[PDB]
């Protein structure tokens, strides 16, 4: 019977891992007062199913097969208020190849709970029936050696620098003479997109013709990020 | 070290939950013993060749190799057993039905040694079925869209299949829609013809679709089929059912393939449009018991690829075990082993939508205890002749079956014993209802 | 030879094709729903069909959905406490239609609905 | 009037076929009790017009324009409950261009019917009427001969192996040196599609690389079978795609296993771009093995040359029954034949015709045999038959290569090569280090 | 804060706030609509607006959870929505449920006459 | 004091409304009133499929909450101070409010 | 367990789900406004609420604006005057809903919107 509302459905240190869950290891820091229980049943609550006050429309659909469970605590090596709780979390919670999801079920909202002074998340289980649904690297490191003809040493690059300040053409002129000199690759920082006086298809255009001359001149596959 | 020149029977191996298991029955031919058959069902769909080839000293084989890790004899043949074969996961383009086909039956059934193969099963692992769509809706959402709760869904299957205009094909449909059935269908052969051009049929069955469900205040639909001789034409048929904002269209999955069939049910999921799949062409490969593959495999593939209706034969009478096996394969969630169904292997569908079945052929209002029994409410039940043959038109043949239907839901739903009291139910039926009198007179 | 009728029969699904439930009937349809362990609920409506005024697109239907009648009977074993709900309903909405629903948790879905009212005039 | 509820109308033995009807040839093994004649009637009704009970509609059409008809009834010599059924299919029953419907139609219902212990269709005559609907192979064999320029002499293919397991660059090596000994092709195994460890588009930059890295070197020009086959219609159009903006020759497709829907996009796509489509047959077994049940070879044969195709795989040396349909796949017009399974006369009106692919467990020694059974217009796939060479693939090609034209120059020169072919080999041997080396080891 | 926050002389870093000028926010569209478009758009003034985020928020078919959100729209409040977590997953695809969730908007609007929606 | 270390000027782009949520209920609807203002969003999950009378009903009882708080702010009442009157005095009309407020005192 | 009603009950936005304001209420709500330094302003329809006849584009429903009574009364700092302009609205049209809206010139936009009349029946 449905009434009124308000660890009693998340800290079960008998669920048995299943090979289709995710699983994830928190470093869980328990406000003053909290029991090590009470906070990794809050860490699969808050990250899941739980709710403050009784729903009745929960009664429309079996829980148990959609909570978020810790199944195990344990304390961590020289601290007093430091524990890495585990918690499994159905397959059926996610949606097929979104990274962005996974985060969201996982770590978008438990960090912020009251009771936890502070929450780290160390680790994930990903299942192979989950990653499957994934495309993954568009190429990975076994065809890009094949693609570059590159193997048997870790490849080099330089970071352009000054990262903003140089026209396009001095910027690929600086490619070049990188790339001419032994190097694979020249590359933006992370900073370089589109900025005044240097805008991202000039850099392209003259950071292809350094690609393309310290080919043609090493006689090696050459790139530029 | 290579050395040119002219690995495979593991009984020591232990599956991986990853890996795609195979049951075939095969028939040695003489000389052949059975573990050797087995090698070859592996070998001959897999990394076997006849000759060495220096090119395998690049990778690893055991990694890529079928393995035939199980051989036991059939309960009655003195020459035929079930040979067990893993596929590691690695071997199937994900989301392809139409590689799983060619990688496992695509050409070991032709090898000399084995004079006939079959294959019975095939586990899909949870790991590769989660790469596939599956049903564009399934049972569940298809109850709720259609808001159509406790009773097996009816439909009548037009005759003639071919010789009516579009528009006495589509006065026929209103007939049977507006006196008490869900559905209309398009035979599996009705595609597009001279006298009915498919887009003449779609604008008739349209207007006798909303005819009859403005008059009865019930969902209603019609399963035009979109089969075609290529997929261009076969979406421009969707599309313009789409466009009609009708319920649901259909396919005939063998005969227009696997290929097209995958991309008619992303259509469909995208569009909201419901599929019905007709199994035409599969008792070219199902029927014989020593060779071809056993319908339940087709019938898995076809949860994989994408399907909301599937055929499932007639089952009428009073094979009943074999179909209510690949019944519960098509339907549940979890299916656990049962060779006394014909289930070879545990199938785990981790919570792809399940397929409703279709019940047809032959069957009348007496039928209705038996099947609604067999099926239960998660099925579609297709009258052609047993409505267009009512002696009082299509209307009152349509009332007959769902009144029957009814009937006999409601005395289950009491507690009776429709295997027993089937008759019993019909009759008193007959009381009330002069339309269903009328039914069973004729058909009894 | 008879002629189906094309006006005054409009149905409700499961069930509407049969005659007129007598409380017996009823109670019996009820009791299915409980033994079957599913939870009923009521729902009623002043318009009694499907209809599509905000859409045409596959799928999409107004009229599916009715109003609800309180909540679903979470942990009811006695059949006559629906019956006596579904009299105040139509003690309170005498004009509207009123049918039974049943939820299974299990299958976490909606699994029964049938007519159980139906106004003076309809 | 319409009144009621549940050999006399299907079976029409002096019924003469129009050149329009679309005929069948069923061989039907009745159930115990079951006249032959009932059994062909109904083979005839349950693949049309058959129905259980009378239904009022029938009464709105002239429901004797749309049934099959078996018109024709007799045992197979050997057997005391099979009969070759002959039935006449209407035009009208058929949707113009669609392989798919016509299998529909003709065998999508009939193989279940229980008064049947077992059927199978063996062959069917398509009207002109009905198959100049179709575009039929993108090129055919007289045009793939002027766009390869190449003349004389069966073409010479190997699969690589191991099918999976090879990195893209790798399996890209091997072609280029299969292709660099003489060879015209290399080929993508029928499972290899796209897979975890070769994706598609890796795999065809490799091979696009090795293709024209081979034709430099020898100058005569080079092709691969791209796999294509996918699960979506999106996707193999996709692949197609890709190959064409390569600028390669040749994609393939598993008809079967892909479905004829798909196969016709393909085909269309193919004549569109100038692509030549390479077909595997993929599952025909498990359909056309058993004589008693399914559907045989040659009906599969014509339905691929409907539906297009410019290669269609057909064996590796029955003979009789092979020399049939590869004259069903080849030529224009193909005159009634029993002896070599040709139950109808076939008539394809200048419908290209599709090149025959041999394969399996071949080798140097076979190449007399292969040369003399198929004639210059097939192609000739040798896996094993050239990775297996002592020496690599380029010599394993260079082996294949010289025997096949020590077979063909002996053949010109008017030399019996089923009697000589032996004799033929071990004179190329002499001469030629590179086939010495492969027949010493397949011997 | 691509890069500061990992510079080992700093034992933390935290950024409290931004000054953005006008001459940069300018480069951008900002809220497709804002405020007091978003009041006028749906007739609403006066006093917070209201809703319910439907709950449990995975386990519910489409279907029952547009009939949760029926219910609260019908009742009084502006708004039922989606929970963060809910996107398209098994037993609920998110096609399904914006059909079931649009169901749901138009018939408790034709109800009060005040307009509804749904995140 | 309130975070902002810099006088922020947006030259007219517009605003976004801030959205309340968490285990808020009918109780504190004077506080969350007083606290934005009129420009928010309040969302009540657990606050309004907790009702025991369902969804509909809940629905009505925080519209009413809300209204009362609404009217009697703007005839110039202290929120902060005289929030547990306002809704108590709601309740005596409205037995939606009232079901809720015996619920989550 | 007591059941939200399905007609009867339509409405009208802000303060239409408290009970009927009386005079007094209405004139402290139009003090509000004064205070606030808005301009009241009243509007009249025989339609009460919104529909989608013209068009169903995210953004777009008909009957969202009523039609003015006169104009915004600028200036006003009597709520007594809003009042009198209500009386005169509904003996003009007694069968028309008429509701006391608000401007603001500072933010530039209408920002008050509440029901004040109701004809007999509705
Ligand atoms: O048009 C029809 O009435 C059906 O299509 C019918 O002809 C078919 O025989 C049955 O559906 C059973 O066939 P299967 O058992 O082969 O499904
Ligand atoms: O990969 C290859 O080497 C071939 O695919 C080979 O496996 C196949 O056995 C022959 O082609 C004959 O097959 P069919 O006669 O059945 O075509
Ligand atoms: O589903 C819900 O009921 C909410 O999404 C809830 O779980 C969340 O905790 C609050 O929105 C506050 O969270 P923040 O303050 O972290 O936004
Ligand atoms: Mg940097
Ligand atoms: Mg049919
Ligand atoms: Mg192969
Ligand atoms: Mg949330």
């Amino acid at each position: 019977g449905f009434k009124a509302g308000v660890k009693l459905t998340y800290y079960t240190p008998e669920y048995e891992t299943k090979d289709t869950d995710i699983l994830a290891a928190f470093r869980v820091t328990p406000q003053p007062g909290v029991p090590p229980e009470e906070a990794g049943a809050a860490v699969a609550a808050e990250s899941s199913t739980g709710t403050w006050t009784t729903v009745w429309t929960d009664g429309l659909t079996s829980l148990d097969r959609y909570k978020g469970r810790c199944y195990h605590i344990e304390p961590v090596v020289g601290e007093d208020n430091q524990y890495i709780a585990y918690v499994a979390y159905p397959l059926d919670l996610f949606e097929e190849g979104s990274v962005t999801n996974m985060f969201t079920s996982i770590v978008g909202n438990v960090f912020g709970f009251k009771a936890l002074r502070a929450l780290r998340l160390e680790d994930l289980r990903i299942p192979p029936t989950y990653s499957k649904t994934f495309q993954g690297p568009p190429h990975g490191i076994q065809v890009e050696r094949d693609k570059l003809n590159k193997y048997g040493r870790p490849l080099l690059g330089c970071t352009i620098k000054p990262k903003l300040g140089l026209s396009a053409k001095n910027y690929g002129r600086a490619c070049y003479e990188c790339l001419r000199g032994g190097l694979d690759f020249t590359k933006d920082d992370e900073n370089v997109n589109s900025q005044p006086f240097m805008r991202w298809r000039d850099r392209f255009v003259f950071c292809a013709e350094a690609i393309y001359k310290s080919q043609a001149e090493t006689g090696e596959i050459k790139g530029h990020y | 070290g290579f050395k040119a020149g002219v690995t495979y029977y593991t009984p020591e191996y232990e599956t991986k939950d990853t890996d795609i298991l195979a049951a075939f029955r095969v028939t040695p031919q003489p000389g052949v013993p059975p573990e050797e058959a087995g090698a070859a069902v592996a070998a001959e769909s897999s990394t076997g060749t006849w000759t060495t080839v220096w090119t395998d000293g690049l990778t690893s084989l055991d990694r890529y190799k079928g393995r035939c890790y199980h051989i036991e004899p059939v309960v009655g043949e003195d020459n035929q057993y079930i040979a067990y074969v893993a596929y590691p996961l690695d071997l199937f383009e994900e989301g392809s039905v139409t590689n799983m086909f060619t990688s496992i039956v695509g050409n070991v059934f032709g090898f000399k040694a084995l004079r006939a193969l079959r294959l019975e099963d095939l586990r899909i692992p949870p790991t590769y079925s989660k790469t596939f769509q599956g049903p564009p809706h399934g049972i569940q959402v298809e109850r709720d869209k259609l808001n159509k709760y406790g009773r097996p869904l009816l439909g009548c299957t037009i005759k003639p299949k071919l010789g009516l205009s579009a528009k006495n094909y589509g006065r026929a449909c209103y007939e049977c829609l507006r006196g008490g059935l869900d559905f209309t269908k398009d035979d599996e052969n009705v595609n597009s013809q001279p006298f009915m051009r498919w887009r003449d049929r779609f604008v008739f069955c349209a207007e006798a679709i909303y005819k009859s469900q403005a008059e009865t205040g019930e969902i209603k639909g019609h399963y035009l089929n979109a089969t075609a001789g290529t997929c261009e034409e076969m979406i421009k048929r969707a599309v313009f059912a789409r466009e009609l904002g009708v319920p649901i269209v259909m396919h005939d999955y063998l005969t227009g393939g696997f290929t097209a069939n995958t991309s008619l049910a992303h259509y469909c999921r995208d569009n909201g449009l419901l599929l019905h799949i007709h199994r035409a062409m599969h008792a070219v490969i199902d029927r014989q018991k020593n060779h071809g593959m056993h319908f339940r495999v087709l019938a898995k593939a076809l949860r994989m690829s994408g399907g909301d209706h599937i055929h499932a034969g007639t089952v009428v009478g009073k094979e009943r075990e074999m179909t209510l096996g690949f019944v519960d394969l098509l339907r549940d969630d979890f299916i656990e082993k049962d060779r006394a169904r014909g289930i070879f292997f545990t199938q785990d569908w981790v919570s792809m939508p399940g397929v409703i079945p279709v019940a047809s052929g032959g069957i009348h209002v007496w039928h209705m205890p038996a099947l609604t029994e067999i099926f239960g409410d998660d099925s579609v039940l297709q009258f052609g002749g047993g409505t267009l043959g009512h002696p009082w038109g299509n209307a009152p043949g349509a009332a007959a079956n769902r009144v029957a239907l009814e009937a006999c839901v409601q005395a289950r739903n009491e507690g009776r014993d429709l295997a027993r009291e089937g008759n019993e139910i019909i009759r008193s039926a007959c009381k009330w209802s002069p339309e269903l009198a009328a039914a069973c007179e004729i058909w009894k | 030879m008879q002629v189906w009728p094309i006006e005054g029969i409009k149905k409700f699904e499961t069930l509407s094709y049969l005659p007129p439930l007598t409380v017996e009937d009823l109670l019996k349809q009820i009791e299915y729903l409980l033994r079957s362990k599913w939870v009923p609920c009521l729902e009623f409506s002043k318009v009694g069909f499907v209809y599509r005024e905000n859409h045409r697109s596959p799928g999409y239907y107004d009229g599916r959905y009715w109003t609800m009648w309180k909540l679903p009977m979470f942990g009811c074993t006695d059949a006559t406490q629906v019956l006596k709900e579904l009299e105040e309903a139509k003690k309170a909405y005498p004009d509207a239609f009123v049918r039974i629903i049943g939820f299974d948790n299990v299958r976490q879905v909606q699994l029964i609905s049938f007519i159980a009212y139906k106004p003076p005039g309809c």
